[PDB]
RNA sequence: CUGGUGACUAUAGCAAGGAGGUCACACCUGUUCCCAUGCCGAACACAGAAGUUAAGCUCCUUAGCGACGAUGGUAGUCCAACUUACGUUCCGCUAGAGUAGAACGUUCCAG
RNA sequence: CUGGGGCGGUCGCCUCCUAAAAGGUAACGGAGGCGCUCAAAGGUUCCCUCAGAAUGGUUGGAAAUCAUUCAUAGAGUGUAA
RNA sequence: AUAUGUUAAGUGGAAAAGGAUGUGGCGUUGCCACA
RNA sequence: UUAUUGGAGGUAGAGCACUGUUUGGACGAGCGAAUUCAGACAAACUCCGAAUGCCAAUUAAUU
């Protein structure tokens, strides 16, 4: 009356990292992502796991692109 | 029948992105016909035409080049040095390959 | 015969419309032509009785802000547990 | 006997079996209706003693037509076994009725002995019923 | 300085959610009293622990 | 209005009935040449008579299909009493329906 | 380890559901895969656009190949999701 | 204790499908007779 | 801890545009599941979508 089920892989920690309007470092990761659900806007770039960091300092927002996609951008300050 | 002007725009969509901004401007245009070729220098973010010059003999070779001197002289009045190619979604040869050899030439490095 | 109709102002609370489908009323909306979806309470059984004399499709006279206006019934929700409506839709011609 | 003939999935998790129904609260198919007042599942075996039971007062007169079908399987596991060591064994199918559900529908017969007919059909279920007719 | 606020029922058997609520309002003590000037900020305060404290 | 090139959840699209013209975009003649088809100068690219606005393009008209959609009521629900299924209050869908809707449009060219 | 022990089963890694719209979250809960392959199946600059349905054509259904028309992906993406 | 109704079962102070001229409250509707 | 603003995230509910399941009609495509008109179901379906909760601002009061 053995099973053949009960075995399951570790946690990804995925999603957000920064939240909105906040100030970010040059190198900070915004987003973990299997695939593009959110597409590097200007000042952000991709990387080889599809992790979504910023390149300059500045705030964070997230953007629409289009229809029923969206982005996310860095601004500098002042 | 096939359209060769719009699938021409579709092609141009293609290497919009790499070249627009990113990686150099101003941006210099071209717009080829069966008739006529045109040119016009564009800046990408603030969205404004600097210069413009275009054709209007040998169905439009000779002057394709002329484009090329024109707009560069143009270039050279108001001042720009460092330049970005944009094919505008036709092949790197002929018409829009003497054009741009010209404007080379004329103290316009790409 | 005649749907002699009043008016009820603000928001009214979740309580209130309880109260209003027991005591024997039933809410309405007016949204035809210049009405400016005028939100208005009528009778329950005076309603039963004139639609079974001019029908599904026929014109009322209802009278709403004191004065008439000829309106038909669009639609309207019924709750098939206790076989009476809840809703009636007043669009004016 | 009714039944899917393949699904995705043998074992699936118990409906929720409390609120109110989503749809089928009219009566669209025939002219007499049966609702109900409470919530239960209903077995297909269930099912056809009551069509049995209806049909037959209905020599030859008109249709009827069922308006629920069982989905949803469940298990039961086998006689004198502890707990765990996996899941049972699917032993037949039911549906979810909830309070408004119209679960049998009768056309081309008379008034009178449509209320014969669908009597006979609320005793074979375990929920109560009322009998409704089609609307204004 | 127009509004008192008095501690009716106790915080026992209740959130932890809403009793940082009364502590940020400086009812340490059962039956006891505060004045405060109303606003925004203070008056949803007590709009959440509405059940626990009454105005005057 | 004629073009070039951008920015904007199809209120920008599909579908149909009409008016367009050799200056401008095209349709079109030919392979000498630059280059080209795992065969085809049909499409890529050179060289260009006449002829047609038939088709693309541009423009008017229409709500057939798509897309935008309030007010009201309902479902669900935070907190709070009764208590286990019912009151009170806050927020408030989906569907459906009265309507939007046959785009806006910054900067450079030729009349 | 174990709804007392023995017998049976299982022990590391990967993907989805259970999981209660951030992240995390158990049971001998419900379903699958891995212990490798590629010398181009890697890099780069150019150029293309699908599976199906339908009228015929040497006729096995008009989809073993060949042509026209429709086709927001119903195809493909070395290998599970 | 006060005002205003309900309930005859000791219901309160233990249980369902189902059965019934127990008794109140608000309605629907055809004969204006049933005996 | 509240007030205001912004954003990420598809549960409740609902729905049939995708995959799977399903009842009765019309209609030659085999004649309700290749098309058509009505009606239903779903932890591993989603054209849609809350209430709460969560991350922030360096925005205001109270502590």
């Amino acid at each position: 009356s053995s099973t053949k089920n009960g075995r399951d892989s570790e946690s990804k920690r995925l999603g957000a990292k920064r939240a909105d309007g906040q100030f970010v470092t040059g190198g900070s990761i915004l987003y973990r992502q299997r695939g593009t659900k959110i597409y590097p806007g200007e000042n952000v770039g991709r990387g080889g796991d599809d992790t979504l960091f910023a390149k300059i300092d500045g705030v964070v927002k997230f953007e629409r692109k289009g229809r029923d996609k969206k982005q996310v951008s860095v601004y500098a300050v002042a | 029948k096939i359209d060769k002007n719009k699938v021409r725009l579709k092609r141009h969509a293609r290497v919009r992105t790499n070249l627009s901004g990113t990686a150099e401007k101003p941006r210099l245009n071209v717009y080829r016909s069966n008739k006529h070729i045109y040119a016009q220098i564009i800046d990408d973010n603030k969205g404004v035409t600097l210069a413009q010059a275009s054709s209007k003999t040998a169905t439009k070779v000779e002057l394709a080049t002329k484009v090329g001197e024109a707009i560069a002289k143009k270039a050279a009045d108001k001042g720009i040095k460092e330049i970005v190619f944009d094919r505008g979604g036709y092949l790197y040869h002929g018409r829009v390959k003497a054009l741009a050899e010209a404007a080379r030439e004329s103290g316009l490095e790409f | 015969a005649s749907l002699k109709s009043i008016i009820r102002q603000g928001k009214q609370t979740r309580s209130d419309l309880k109260q209003l489908r027991k005591s024997g009323k039933v809410p309405a909306v007016v949204y035809g032509y210049g009405t400016k979806n005028v939100s208005v309470k009528v009778d329950e059984v005076e309603f039963i009785k004139v639609i079974r004399e001019v029908g599904r499709n026929g014109v009322i006279e209802l009278g709403v802000g004191s004065k008439t206006i000829k309106v038909m019934v669009a639609d309207y929700q019924f709750d098939p547990l206790k076989n009476q409506i809840t809703h009636i839709d007043f669009l004016a011609i | 006997m009714l039944l899917p003939k393949r699904v995705k999935y043998r074992r699936q998790h118990r409906p929720k079996t409390t609120g109110r129904s989503k749809g089928g609260n009219y009566v669209t198919f025939g002219e007499f209706g049966l609702q109900a007042t409470t919530t239960s599942w209903i077995t297909s075996r269930q099912i056809e003693s009551a069509r049995i039971a209806m049909t037959r007062y209905m020599k030859r007169g008109g249709k009827v037509w069922i308006k629920i079908f069982p989905h949803t399987p469940y298990t039961k596991k086998p006689l004198e076994v502890r707990m765990g060591a996996g899941k049972g064994a699917v032993e037949g199918w039911i549906a979810v009725v909830k309070p408004g559900r119209i679960l049998f529908e009768v056309a081309g017969v008379s008034e009178e002995v449509a209320r014969e007919a669908l009597r006979l059909a609320s005793h074979k279920l375990p929920v109560k019923t009322k009998f409704v007719k089609r609307e204004e | 300085a127009k509004l008192q606020i008095t501690l009716t029922r106790s915080v026992i058997g209740r959130p932890e959610t809403q009793r940082k609520t009364v502590e940020a309002l400086g009812l340490k003590k059962t039956n006891s009293s505060v004045v405060v000037e109303d606003n925004p900020a203070i008056r949803g305060q007590i709009n959440k622990v509405k059940h626990l404290v009454t105005v005057e």
